[PDB]
RNA sequence: GCUCUUUCUCGAUUCCGUGGGUGGUGGUGCAUGGCCGUUCUUAGUUGGUGGAGCGAUUUGUCUGGUUAAUUCCGAUAACGAACGAGACUCUGGCAUGCUAACUAGUUACGCGACCCCCGAGCGGUCGGCGUCCCCCAACUUCUUAGAGGGACAAGUGGCGUUCAGCCACCCGAGAUUGAGCAAUAACAGGUCUGUGAUGCCCUUAGAUGUCCGGGGCUGCACGCGCGCUACACUGACUGGCUCAGCGUGUGCCUACCCUACGCCGGCAGGCGCGGGUAACCCGUUGAACCCCAUUCGUGAUGGGGAUCGGGGAUUGCAAUUAUUCCCCAUGAACGAGGAAUUCCCAGUAAGUGCGGGUCAUAAGCUUGCGUUGAUUAAGUCCCUGCCCUUUGUACACACCGCCCGU
């Protein structure tokens, strides 16, 4: 439900390690995909990303009972100091024709 | 046993009899040939029905013009 | 002459009198009290239907071999009048008519051939011919 | 079985109608369709009529559910 | 938190919704599709549906 | 899908995929002049093309957009990563695909201008682009506070048989006014006797040609020539 | 009709399917050759190597 | 560990008032979108230029014959065009012709074998196989589905202004299978309870949000509308007998599929188990009424199978207000149905059975399939209604109209 703090970095890495993280609006699967092993239990990507969303770093979309969240260029900057990661611009792009 | 053929064909067979009234004949079954060499006919059902209005326009224009 | 040159529902009763002729088969327990179906509202009239049951089972299999319980409870069935509603299709018994099988089994007759379906041995289709040549030879369409 | 019976009457009849062409004159044709058919048509000729289609609205392809009026 | 979730709904009505608009009523279920019967409709053209009888 | 799907499912599942994909994009690609998508199984890979006029969007900054949707959709989808590449095509005509017309009318409407400029000026452009027929129709709370409609029309217009299969291309969007929601609907008849750019079943039921006989051009006296 | 109201009037969607099968009796190679520059509509190749 | 009560931690992601309500099967389908139904299953509908009327409007869209059809030929102050019809798609017919088939037929054969004197036959050849084969057999009639092909008032004769066409007949699928598709203008026809499609209002912590528990949506003096069962002897009980076609069926964002075959159990069911992601095993789908025998004997009889008690199993977190199914047993209403009224004209009516759908448990319902197979029509506006034209009107939310006097 609330208050991880040690459980909620988890769905930050996923973030930043690929520009986009889509999801489900079913609540009830612990079954989180993409790599779930941080025990997530499919929230606190619809609870505390709704706060993500509403400050303007990350986008959403909806798509047949699914969210399709995209996380903005501008918002690399915010999540980068809060993940106090090394000074990085390669979420997942690398500036190649691929 | 017999339609009333619509402008469709009515138009079609008779711009063919006044197109190539020297290679037509009497007889339905040469008509049906003749018809998808000279014309493309889109459906095989209604070259069928301008042939059969050709040839019965052709008893006709025998029997005075 | 062969069984497929005869009237069938005569040679099922020709048959009945062999089963009642060897008399060693064997009879269940029950014959009394069963119903031969899930479907019937009350058992058969005739109480030694077992030697007309086995006459036909092991005669079906003279021409659709490889049968086990199942093509034996399918050719077993009827309507099952449910009264109000609708008729329906119901199966016959199952343990009726296997004992039917374990029962030529012991008499020899019928055996479980390849593929686990129950065939004819061949003095089993001995039996079946040779009656048939006492029906042929006593009656003409 | 009806069903089957109304093959066999005419299998078998076009069986022989076509065996005597292969191997014997046409005559025998003639002699045995004609009698053939100015008997009966189905012995030569198969029955084309077959069941059609069903509608929604009707327990068969034409008739219909009763219509309720206030 | 125990009794947020106490429903053993690996069967019943509950299980099965359209993978469309969350929705519970009508669905087809031939092929796995779990739709509810108007989201089928919309979308009959898309999946290699015909409207040809 | 680890004992290999029987076929009726899998077959079915291709439409969906196909289905989940294309609603998903027209709600990003809505700004943009998105067609419709089209996906194939090329040997050991998988690519995805977005049919779309509007592409500078899709082309992205040394190619990102497209490396942004890529991986939304394996995310997603299932696929494994290494196989997946979305590639982008221009739709070279773009006045005849309903759809991109459908939503510069849902842009021009929001835009701000008066309906009835809007269409005709659509209306015009279906026309400036050359087809048999179009039609648009706007429904709803058009003037004051009850709904009517509104019907444009020239061309040819087939409306009922076979031949509406692939001729007649028709769209729907649904626009959010102020004062409420209100739809579009498009329809376009497409010409091409020959190949065009999207090919249909070209000749019409309705059409019988005629060609030049080209017989007693000369009397035919005789004559006899050995070649 | 969605959900609301109308005489009863049923849709018939269908939806058909179609297969070929085919061996080839030769080094496998040439196939996978074949096969390659075909998979341009919209159709199904599993090909097998055990007579399945 | 809701609380009372307090002991443990994520520790500044919680926690309190102001601002914004995300949320909602909450109200308004008389604010809407879209999707359907209906007016209307008939044949109808517009505009360009032209003529008439000052004008609303009109002509084109018709005097006539003709057809399922404003479908034609015609007639013509109108000409040239678009929609609907038709044309198109699917489906059924039949093609002894074509490319093909161990996941189909093969089946005709070789009789390569195996079996019963199993019979005319001493016996072989014959008839049969419940069978057994590898492809180094023969193919494609049936099985499947691709291209074909085929029918078109064509041949002939009547009737017709002798144009459009109709009637009859050898030929044969004689133009004739059934549908899908569907215009103009609308309805304050249904749907905000399908939707992350949505305006406004309601409400948002003592929630109209969600989750959980047990119930209710099915309750009985009543009247209603779709339906299964019969009232019986052409029938019911019992035995034998033999035939079908659409589909359908297992790991999916998710929990369980279709079922042979061997044993236990009367049965409903159970336990090992061996196939199938399917022309492969279910399933050569060896279904029913119907076909042949016994019993019942006009009698509420065994027709009828409601109601009620006791029992025995199944799916499930939970069967009690009985989920289903089995067994014994009680054996009622009903003697072919008033006034009314619906559905139908060919493999259609009508009978019987089987799939799909809902479905963890499953159909008296509905969507489809096949089997058995008529009587009565080839016509008319008499009733309820529809299209076009001529006339009438004090009607125009348009006869469900308007309107008169104590
Ligand atoms: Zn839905």
């Amino acid at each position: 439900m609330l208050m991880p703090k040690k459980n909620r970095i988890a769905i930050y890495e996923l973030l930043f390690k690929e520009g986009v993280m889509v999801a489900k609006k079913d609540v009830h699967m612990p079954k989180h995909p993409e790599l779930a092993d941080k025990n997530v239990p499919n929230l606190h990507v619809m609870k505390a990303m709704q706060s993500l969303k509403s400050r303007g770093y990350v986008k959403e979309q909806f798509a047949w009972r699914h969210f399709y969240w995209y996380l903005t260029n501008e918002g690399i900057q915010y999540l980068r100091d809060y993940l106090h990661l090394p000074p990085e611009i390669v979420p997942a792009t690398l500036r190649r024709s691929r | 046993m017999g339609r009333v053929r619509t402008k469709t064909v009515k138009k079609a067979a008779r711009v063919i009899i006044e197109k190539y009234y020297t290679r037509l004949g009497n007889d339905f079954h040469t008509n049906k040939r003749v018809c998808e060499e000279i014309a493309i006919i889109p459906s095989k059902k209604l070259r069928n029905k301008i042939a059969g209005y050709v040839t019965h326009l052709m008893k006709r224009i025998q029997r005075g013009p | 002459v062969t069984v497929k040159d005869v009237n069938q529902q005569e040679f099922v009763r020709a048959l009945a009198a062999f089963l009642k002729k060897s008399g060693k088969l064997k009879v269940p327990e029950w014959v009394d009290t069963v119903k031969l179906a899930k479907h019937k509202e009350l058992a058969p009239y005739d109480e030694n239907w077992f030697y007309t049951r086995a006459a036909s089972t092991a005669r079906h299999l003279y021409l659709r071999g490889g049968a086990g319980v199942g093509s034996m409870t399918k050719i077993y069935g009827g309507r099952q009048r449910n009264g109000v509603m609708p008729s329906h299709f119901s199966r016959g018994s199952k343990s009726v008519a296997r004992r039917v099988l374990q029962a030529l089994e012991g008499l020899k007759m019928v055996e479980k051939d390849q593929d686990w379906g129950r065939k004819l041995t061949p003095q089993g289709q001995r039996d079946l011919d040779r009656i048939a040549g006492q029906v042929a030879a006593a009656k003409k369409k | 079985h009806v069903a089957q019976i109304y093959a066999i009457r005419q299998s078998i009849s076009k069986a022989l109608v076509a065996y005597y062409q292969k191997y014997v004159d046409e005559a025998s044709k003639k002699e045995i369709k004609d009698i053939l058919i100015q008997y009966d048509r189905t012995l030569l000729v198969a029955d084309p009529r077959r069941c059609e289609s069903k509608k929604f609205g009707g327990p068969g392809a034409r008739a219909r559910y009763q219509k309720s009026y206030r | 938190q125990q009794l947020y979730w106490s429903h053993p709904r690996k069967f019943g009505q509950g299980s099965r919704s359209c993978r469309v608009c969350s929705n519970r009523h009508g669905l087809i279920r031939k092929y796995g599709l779990n739709m509810c019967r108007q989201c089928f409709r919309q979308y009959a053209k898309d999946i290699g549906f015909i409207k040809l009888d | 899908m680890a004992v290999q799907i029987s076929k009726k499912r899998k077959f079915v599942a291709d439409g969906i995929f196909k289905a989940e994909l294309n609603e998903f994009l027209t709600r990003e690609l809505a700004e943009d002049g998105y067609s419709g998508v089209e996906v194939r199984v090329t040997p050991t890979r998988t690519e995805i093309i977005i049919l779309a006029t509007r592409t500078q969007n899709v082309l992205g900054e040394k190619g990102r957009r497209i490396r942004e949707l890529t991986a939304v959709v394996q995310k997603r989808f299932g696929f494994p990563e290494g196989s997946v590449e979305l590639y982008a095509e221009k739709v070279a005509t773009r006045g005849l695909c309903a759809i991109a017309q459908a939503e510069s009318l849902r842009y021009k409407l929001l835009g701000g201008l008066a309906v009835r400029r809007a269409c005709y000026g659509v209306l015009r452009f279906i026309m400036e682009s050359g087809a048999k027929g179009c039609e648009v129709v706007v429904s709803g709370k058009l003037r004051g506070q009850r709904a009517k409609s509104m019907k444009f029309v020239d061309g040819l217009m087939i409306h009922s048989g076979d031949p509406v299969n692939y001729y007649v291309d028709t769209a729907v969007r649904h626009v959010l006014l102020r004062q409420g929601v209100l739809g579009i609907k498009v329809k376009i008849m497409l010409p091409w006797d020959p190949s065009g750019k999207i090919g249909p079943k070209k000749p019409l039921p309705d059409h019988v040609s005629i060609v030049e006989p080209k017989d007693e051009i000369l009397p035919t006296t005789p004559i006899s020539e050995q070649k | 009709t969605p959900c609301g109201e109308g005489s009863k009037t049923w849709d018939r969607f269908q939806m058909r399917i179609h297969k070929r099968l085919i061996d080839l009796h030769s080094p496998s190679e040439i196939v996978k050759q074949i096969t390659s520059i075909s998979i341009e509509p919209g159709v199904e190749v599993e090909v097998t190597i055990a007579d399945a």
